[PDB]
């Protein structure tokens, strides 16, 4: 279980920020798949900084 | 025709639909939640393959993909 | 004498390059007025030539059949000043500029706006990294031993497999 | 003498034949 | 009506800190490294971020002051280096023998070998800019007059730079001060062009003509009185052309015939120098002034009399063309790009007209015998002119994307050209293919005929003749025109059409450039290469908004790389990419014009004259039978005349040899950007960010590959720089040695 | 339906439109009501004038209809554009709005065509689908 | 309206020349209109071959030049046969039903181009070497 | 203006102006340094 503000590492192998550190901005309090919103320092090639991940793709390195 | 497949990491952002220049895409309600949406491509025969729907998807490594298949007269974008 | 290369003090092809370089400048001098300003600039050019042939004769260089000084990199210590000595002189200077820009970026990245400080360069943090950059052959030794010079592969981003 | 017959045969005539069967084989249809 | 604003912009350094301050897209910080190139791309494009035409035009006005500053700064350096570091004083005593020179090179690592034996008691770089011949025609005899002019340009540079600060920060004019085109046309015609040619006509009479009358009598540059003495001492201006003793009473009483000795119509070349007669050019700009001052009283202002350009276009409409020119005035007083493209078209079209009128009618004394300068003066202004014509097709395309309004343009002359553009482009498409076959294929025919041992079947002068009869006739009506249809002129408009050989020194100043079978071929190569260059640029203009392929190409922009790999692939569809492709074709077109020029003159025109009168040219009349085949263009021109740019190592021409190979590098380096694409490098950089992220020092400004539009731009920039600077080095090292 | 005949805009021009492809198979027509007599750019060349109308325009491509149908929604705010594709020498009537509403708006009763119940990193290798009729993205 | 209306578009001075050429003329059968087309093009095609040839000042040049021009017509008979083999497959009908739209006569048109093409090449050989 | 001189193009130029002029003045008093003597 990840909470907001927690510094996570992404295990989604397709992501631009795979195996990189980001801070969770929020989690969605419903049963929606991919609820974990992580904000990253580094922008991807579409110059965005957020994505929706699941709890299986993140860890709790804090 | 080019194949357009929409993956489940979509968020109902509606951005790829309004960036389509040939009116391929549309928004549809979702089954398991009945509140959020997803894009859908019921008119893939109209698809020219411009990949403007991939330039508008906000998810990291976009939820809608375009695979350039066989080239008909519509997908070649020919006025003749 | 390592590859049939005679030294340049007894190499006659090298001593004949000097005879033709000054003869191509004395005939360039022979037409001008002797007290003029282009006349003295050719004698400054003639004597600058004589200061490179006498600099290469006494340095013990190796001239071939053409008469040009060849360099020998296998590094021998009798020919150490060709590549080994300015190469060591190179490697400290390049590693100084290398470790300075690396120490600058690690200091800047743990701040509020890191990308801002790459455009406008913080002269405090820039001159700090010069102070941390002069000690780099010592500073990288305890940096590599501490485990914080490199990163493990679970921390870097990597293309999908 | 055989060069004078053979080189305008495969230089001109024989390409014009194989261009004809190919162009019919391309633009035919089932 | 002058209307301004008082202090709209403060004079602060708060925005000097932040780069990218002007736009909402920038100044947030570079998250990637494209921002470093996004900043330098859209700075001087004021129209994008600022959405007020009043604010846009104030930026544009005060910026030309800054460009006026850098020209004056550059002009002072032309005058300073002629004052200090030149042999201009020794050159006036012997202008044929002594090579013109400035730019002494410092005694460092060996580049003081470039300070060569250039003439007299001076050592420097033999320059090819013609400033020595321009200052002699201006009358300058000592270096003090060059030194004060270098100071005079720097105070003028500060005057323009202060005026750009003043007219944006302090007193910026409103929009209505800029939209007054009739008062602007009135002022620039009579004032800038008329008084500028009236006041220069004053210099050529009082200053240039007296000192040149004694210089072509050949006394000394020291014995000649200073040019203020020709204003003060009226007895001194009476011993040479004694019509100054009557004053301005021939002028006001219309008895202008008394000025028949310093306002002539002699019209030839000076037999002592090989330049135009200065009394012709004195009479010239005086006649140009009155035509320009009178024409500046044409357009209407706040005094009622005068033409209105809005009502000349209304009721200039035919039955073919619908509503006529109705709307082109309102387009031209609102679009800054349509004003830019048209003023760029005829600035670059003029710059090639300047090149053609200056080798054949050499305006300056000892410019014609200076083959080292007359070729570089031609090849410069041709090259300057072709860049500006590409900027015409560029800025006409930027007009179409955001300044074109369909509501203002219904059935006018912009609408009706955008409605039959498929008829314009395809008929332009055919005429390139017709000209490419029937001009280049006549070289391919002549290669194949001379290779097969069939020299009687090619197109030559001893073969199937293609004589240029429409140009040889025009050579006849202009060579026999002095005395019959221009009866007051003593000699022809030029010696290029027909006339004697003017021989100044031992060398040809000018001689009749004949036309033959080879000249038919190259002039149709020129007709072909221009028509493709038009075809790429005009396709970009007419299809800048839409096509059958992309119907919303103006919604995507003037400068975007592609609409994707669909519709078969839509790479280089935008209006910017046609400007990018036309740059090579402009490079392709102009480089043949300069290859045509450099060998036409060396074989048929330029050369030496013996003591009897026979001419021996430079390359020896080998343009007639060599320049009809591509092998003769390779063997007798590019291989045979680059024998001075490669045998130049170890001599004073060595920096031409180093610029030769060094520009082959930058040309070939450009193909790395042109042939390849971006997404290779963006995954190659992903291996180099890793090897920097491994040692924990990867930059926070994330490294990106150059964009698709930038990678095209950085590849065309090094392409032109690589080939022009090769042609720069080949031309300079050749004609300095032989001419 | 297409309501042909409907008045063409007052145009008279455009080499660049509706050539021989239209008479054999598949041309398109966009129909709208323009609430002025104002000028608008065509995808062919630029002007016509929109009628009071019932305005109709026969275009060559569907891509040219949505480009014009975007201009009427942008510049004139007339979003009532209703494109078609013709009969016997054409294919399919009533192309847009396909379900009585714009595709960016949600409408129940639509079915998610081309949806995938997986991500893109969960796509199989092509070696697993080698020598089969399956493709590496279809489900 | 989709087509542009210039003042010289639909002019009767050139719409009468189009309606009377043997490609649009109403009274002709495909054997006759192939002959009229073939007689015109074969007549001028021997023009450039006899005056611009590899051999022009020979015995010799009028025959071999005209031998080259019938060489083009026998090539272009194949092109008119191959265009009819390809574009009229099954004699593909269309909306107009002319010689150019559906096939319907096409084997006679190529022979008509063959007869008139080889005729006027040889007919102009008479007026050049003789007459 | 001092915060302007800390920006990348100017401080990329004046240090390159410094490092070039370092190398330029070296070759004037110490010409033709092939090897270490
Ligand atoms: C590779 C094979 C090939 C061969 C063997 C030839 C042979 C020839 N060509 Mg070349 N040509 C070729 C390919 C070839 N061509 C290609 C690929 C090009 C494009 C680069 C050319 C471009 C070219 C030009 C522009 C010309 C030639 C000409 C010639 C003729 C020069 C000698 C001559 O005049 O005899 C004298 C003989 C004659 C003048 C008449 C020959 C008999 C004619 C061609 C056929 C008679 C018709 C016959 C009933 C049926 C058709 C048979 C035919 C298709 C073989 C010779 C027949 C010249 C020529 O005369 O063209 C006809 C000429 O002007 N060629
Ligand atoms: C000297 C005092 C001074 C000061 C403090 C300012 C300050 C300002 N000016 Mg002003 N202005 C001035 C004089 C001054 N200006 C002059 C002399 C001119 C006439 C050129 C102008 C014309 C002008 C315009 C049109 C605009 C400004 C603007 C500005 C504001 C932002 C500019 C900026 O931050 O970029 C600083 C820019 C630089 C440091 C680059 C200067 C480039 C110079 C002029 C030419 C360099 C080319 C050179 C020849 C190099 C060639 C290549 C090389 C390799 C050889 C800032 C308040 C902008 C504004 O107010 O936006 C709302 C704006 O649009 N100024
Ligand atoms: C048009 C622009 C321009 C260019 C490209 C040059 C180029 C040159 N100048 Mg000149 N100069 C110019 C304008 C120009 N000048 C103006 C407007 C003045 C009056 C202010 C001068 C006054 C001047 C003097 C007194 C000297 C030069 C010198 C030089 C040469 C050496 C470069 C140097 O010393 O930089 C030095 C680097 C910096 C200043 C960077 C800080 C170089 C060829 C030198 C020369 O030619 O020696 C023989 C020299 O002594 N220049
Ligand atoms: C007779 C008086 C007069 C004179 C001598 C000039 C001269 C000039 N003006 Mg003009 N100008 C004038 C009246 C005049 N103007 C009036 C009355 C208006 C407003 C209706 C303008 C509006 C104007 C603009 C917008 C610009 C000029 C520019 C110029 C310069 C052209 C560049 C060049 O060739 O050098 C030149 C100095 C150009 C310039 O260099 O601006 C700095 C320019 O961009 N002028
Ligand atoms: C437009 C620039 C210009 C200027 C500033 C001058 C200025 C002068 N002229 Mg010149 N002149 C000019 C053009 C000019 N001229 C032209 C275009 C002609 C041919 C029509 C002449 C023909 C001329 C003659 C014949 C004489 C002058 C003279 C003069 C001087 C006294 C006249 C006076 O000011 O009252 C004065 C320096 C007088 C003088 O002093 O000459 C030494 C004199 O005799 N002028
Ligand atoms: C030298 C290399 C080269 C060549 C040959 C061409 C040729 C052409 N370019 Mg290209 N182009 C080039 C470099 C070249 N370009 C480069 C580097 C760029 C990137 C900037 C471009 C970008 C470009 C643009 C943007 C455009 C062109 C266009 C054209 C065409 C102009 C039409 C014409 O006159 O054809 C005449 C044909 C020739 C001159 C070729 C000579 C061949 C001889 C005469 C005939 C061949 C002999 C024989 C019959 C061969 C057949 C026998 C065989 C089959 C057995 C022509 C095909 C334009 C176009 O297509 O518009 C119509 C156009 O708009 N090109
Ligand atoms: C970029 C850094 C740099 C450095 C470290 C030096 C260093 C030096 N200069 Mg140099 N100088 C430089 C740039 C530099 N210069 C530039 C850019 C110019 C052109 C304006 C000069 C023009 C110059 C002159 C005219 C002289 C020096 C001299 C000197 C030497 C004496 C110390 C001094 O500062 O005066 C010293 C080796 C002097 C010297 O000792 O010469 C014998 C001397 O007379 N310099
Ligand atoms: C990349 C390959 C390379 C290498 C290994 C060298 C090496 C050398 N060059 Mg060469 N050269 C090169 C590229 C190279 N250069 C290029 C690209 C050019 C054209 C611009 C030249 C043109 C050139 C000339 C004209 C001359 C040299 C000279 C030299 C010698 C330096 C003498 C000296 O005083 O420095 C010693 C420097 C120091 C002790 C100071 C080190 C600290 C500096 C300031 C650090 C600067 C970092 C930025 C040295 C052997 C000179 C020579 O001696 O000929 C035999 C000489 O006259 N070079
Ligand atoms: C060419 C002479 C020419 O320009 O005729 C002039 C004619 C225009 O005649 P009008 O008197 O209708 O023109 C009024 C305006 O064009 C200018 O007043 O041009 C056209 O019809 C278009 C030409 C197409 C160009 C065809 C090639
Ligand atoms: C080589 C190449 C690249 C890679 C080139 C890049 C990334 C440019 C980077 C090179 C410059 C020189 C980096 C400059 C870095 C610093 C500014 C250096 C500062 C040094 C100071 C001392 C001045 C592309 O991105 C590309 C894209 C599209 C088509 C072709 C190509 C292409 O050919
Ligand atoms: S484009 Fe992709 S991310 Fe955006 S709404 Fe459509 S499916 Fe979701
Ligand atoms: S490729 Fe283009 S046309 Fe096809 S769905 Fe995506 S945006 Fe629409």
């Amino acid at each position: 279980m990840v909470q907001r503000g927690s510094k996570v590492r992404i295990l989604r192998k397709e992501s631009y920020w795979y195996q990189e550190i980001g801070t969770v901005a929020s989690i969605d309090q419903s049963g929606i798949k991919y609820p974990v919103i992580v904000r990253f320092e580094k922008v991807n090639y579409s110059n965005v900084n957020s994505n929706n991940f699941s709890l299986d793709e993140v860890v709790e390195v804090e | 025709a080019h194949t357009v497949k929409i993956y489940d990491t979509c968020i109902g952002c509606t951005q790829c639909v309004r960036a389509c220049p040939t009116d391929v895409l549309e928004m549809v309600p979702w089954d398991g939640c009945r509140a959020n949406q997803i894009a859908s491509a019921p008119r893939t025969e109209d698809c020219v393959g411009c990949k403007r729907c991939e330039s508008a998807c906000p998810t990291d490594f976009l939820s809608i993909r375009v695979y350039l298949g066989a080239e008909t007269t519509r997908s070649m974008g020919l006025g003749y | 004498d390592v590859a049939g290369l005679i030294p340049c003090s007894q190499s006659d092809a090298f001593e004949r390059r000097l005879k033709n370089t000054t003869q191509r400048l004395e005939n360039r001098l022979k037409k001008y007025e002797p007290g003029s300003a282009p006349a003295e600039a050719l004698q400054k050019q003639i004597d600058k030539t004589q200061q490179r042939f006498d600099k290469y004769r006494n340095s013990g260089l190796l001239c071939g059949a053409d008469g040009l000084p060849h360099l020998i990199t296998d590094g021998r210590w009798s020919h150490a000043g060709e590549f080994t000595i300015p190469g060591l002189l190179f490697l400290y200077i390049a590693g100084f500029i290398g470790w300075s820009g690396r120490s600058y970026l690690q200091a800047v990245a743990a701040s509020d706006n890191s990308t801002e400080k790459e455009i406008i360069i913080d002269i405090p943090v820039a001159l700090q990294s010069v102070s941390k950059g002069f000690v780099w052959p010592l500073a990288a030794l305890q940096e590599f031993s501490s485990g914080k010079l490199t990163a493990r592969d679970e921390e870097i981003t990597i293309s999908p497999r | 003498n055989l060069p004078s017959i053979l080189v305008p045969m495969v230089g001109i005539v024989l390409p014009a034949i194989v261009m004809a069967l190919l162009f019919v084989y391309i633009e035919t249809d089932e | 009506k002058i209307v301004i604003d008082k202090d709209p912009v403060s004079t602060s350094f708060d925005k000097w800190a932040v780069p990218g301050h002007f736009s909402r897209t920038l100044a947030k910080g570079p998250k990637t490294t494209t921002w470093i190139w996004n900043l330098h791309a859209d700075v001087h494009d004021f129209d994008s971020y600022t959405s007020d035409l009043e604010e846009v035009s104030r930026k544009i006005f005060s910026a030309h002051f800054g460009h006026l500053a850098v020209v004056f700064i550059w002009l002072s350096g032309a005058y300073f280096h002629g004052a200090r570091f030149s042999n201009y004083e020794a050159w006036l005593s012997n202008p044929t023998t002594i090579k013109p020179s400035a730019q002494v090179v410092w005694p460092i690592v060996g580049q003081e070998i470039l300070n060569g034996d250039v003439g007299g008691g001076f050592q420097g770089i033999q320059i090819t800019s013609g400033l020595f011949q321009m200052w002699r025609a201006s009358g300058i005899t000592t270096e003090l007059q060059l030194y004060v002019t270098a100071i005079g340009a720097l105070v003028m540079a500060a005057l323009m730079l202060f005026a750009g600060w003043f007219h944006y920060h302090k007193a910026a004019p409103k929009l209505e001060w800029f939209q007054n085109a009739e008062s602007m046309m009135n002022h620039h015609l009579g004032g800038l062009f008329g008084l500028g040619s009236l006041s220069w006509a004053g210099h050529q009479i009082h200053v240039s003509l007296p000192v040149n009358k004694l210089l072509d009598s050949g006394v000394s540059p020291q014995e000649i009185p200073l040019p203020h003495e020709f204003i003060l001492n009226k007895d001194l201006i009476a011993q040479l052309y004694p019509s100054f003793g009557q004053g301005l009473t021939p002028f006001f009483t219309l008895n202008w015939n008394e000025y028949s000795d310093f306002l002539t119509f002699k019209g030839g070349l000076n037999p002592v120098t090989g330049g135009l007669w200065l009394s012709d050019s004195a009479h010239h700009h005086l006649a140009i002034a009155v035509l320009f001052i009178v024409a500046g009283h044409m357009y209407r202002t706040n005094w009622g009399i005068g033409h209105s350009m809005k009502e000349m276009y209304d009721s200039h409409k035919g039955p073919f063309t619908g509503e006529g020119h109705k709307g082109v005035y309102e387009i031209f007083t609102n679009s800054w790009h349509a004003q830019l493209s048209l003023n760029l078209a005829l600035f670059g079209s003029l710059s090639i007209i300047v090149a053609h009128h200056m080798y054949s009618m050499p305006p300056y004394p000892y410019l014609a015998t200076d083959y080292a300068t007359s070729l570089c003066l031609f090849t410069h202004h041709v090259w300057i002119g072709g860049f500006l014509i590409v900027g015409a097709g560029a800025h006409a395309a930027i007009f179409m994307v955001r300044d074109y309004d369909p509501a203002q343009n219904y059935n006018n002359l912009v609408d009706r050209v955008l409605r039959h553009r498929d008829a314009i482009i395809s008929h332009l498409n055919w005429v390139c293919i017709f000209l490419g076959f029937h001009s280049f294929g006549l070289y391919i025919h002549n290669d194949t005929m001379r290779a097969l041992g069939r020299p009687q079947d090619m197109f030559s002068d001893a073969a199937i003749q293609l004589q240029p009869v429409f140009a040889q006739w025009v050579q006849g009506v202009n060579s026999a025109a002095a005395g019959n249809t221009a009866p007051n002129a003593l000699a022809n408009a030029s010696y290029a059409f027909g006339g004697d050989i003017v021989s100044v020194g031992g060398k040809v100043a000018m001689m009749p450039i004949s036309l033959g079978t080879a000249d038919f071929l190259v002039h149709h190569i020129h007709a072909f290469t221009i028509h493709v260059t038009v075809l790429i640029l005009l396709k970009g203009v007419l299809f800048a908004r839409n096509s059958r392929l992309i119907p919303d190409k103006a919604n995507l922009g003037f400068r975007f790389p592609c609409d994707g790999p669909g519709r078969g692939g839509t790479c280089q569809v935008s209006a910017w990419d046609h400007v990018f492709l036309g740059l090579f074709w402009m490079y392709n077109s102009l480089s043949v014009v300069l290859f045509h020029f450099s060998w036409k003159m060396q074989s048929d025109v330029w050369g030496n004259v013996t003591a009897d009168g026979a001419v021996s040219h430079i390359t020896g009349n080998n343009f007639a039978q060599g320049a009809i085949t591509i092998n003769g263009w390779l063997r007798d021109f590019l291989w045979a005349q680059a024998s001075q740019v490669i045998q130049s190592y170890g001599s004073a021409l060595s920096a031409y040899g180093l610029m030769f190979l060094g520009a082959h590098f930058i040309w070939a380096f450009s193909l790395m950007f042109l042939f390849s694409g971006r997404g290779y490098w963006q995954e190659l950089i992903e291996s180099i960010v890793w090897a920097h992220n491994k040692l924990k020092f990867a930059p926070s400004i994330q490294p990106r590959a150059l964009s698709i539009t930038q990678g095209r731009a950085v590849g065309v920039a090094h392409y032109l720089l690589g080939g022009i600077a090769t042609t720069w080095s080949f031309f300079h090292a050749r004609i300095i040695s032989v001419g | 339906t297409l309501n042909l005949n409907a008045p063409t805009p007052i145009f008279g021009g455009s080499t660049g439109g509706l050539l021989r492809k239209a008479e054999v198979e598949e041309f398109y027509s966009i129909t709208w009501t323009g609430k002025s007599e104002t000028v608008f750019e065509l995808p062919t060349g630029g002007a016509a004038i929109m009628r009071a109308g019932e305005n109709l325009l026969r275009l060559a491509r569907k891509e040219q209809c949505i480009a014009l149908g975007a201009q009427l929604k942008d510049k004139f705010k007339i979003t009532d554009y209703k494109i078609y594709r013709v009969y016997p020498s054409g294919e399919v009537q009533f192309l847009h709005p396909k379900d009585g509403v714009f595709p960016e708006k949600v409408n129940p009763g639509r079915v998610a065509v081309g949806s995938n119940k997986r991500r893109i990193g969960q796509n199989p290798d092509p070696a697993k689908l080698k020598f089969k009729g399956q493709e590496t993205f279809d489900s | 309206i989709g087509h542009l209306s210039t003042p010289i578009s639909n002019s009767s001075a050139v719409n009468g020349l189009l309606a009377n050429l043997p490609a649009y003329r109403k009274g002709l059968t495909p054997r006759l209109r192939g002959l009229e087309i073939g007689m015109a093009h074969g007549y001028f095609l021997t023009g450039p071959f006899v005056e611009l040839g590899p051999l022009r000042n020979t015995d010799g040049g009028i025959l071999y030049g005209s031998l080259s021009a019938v060489g083009l017509v026998v090539i272009l008979t194949a092109c008119l046969a191959l265009y009819g083999k390809a574009n009229f497959s099954g004699s593909s009908k269309s909306k107009d039903a002319t010689l150019w739209e559906s096939g319907e006569g096409w084997s006679d048109f190529v022979s008509g181009w063959l007869i008139g093409g080889a005729g006027s090449v040889g007919f102009a050989y008479l007026l050049l070497q003789y007459i | 203006f001092s915060k302007y001189l800390s920006t990348a193009p100017v401080i990329g130029t004046l240090t390159a102006f410094f490092l070039a002029g370092l190398l330029i003045e070296i070759n004037r008093f110490n010409p033709d340094l092939l090897v270490y003597p």
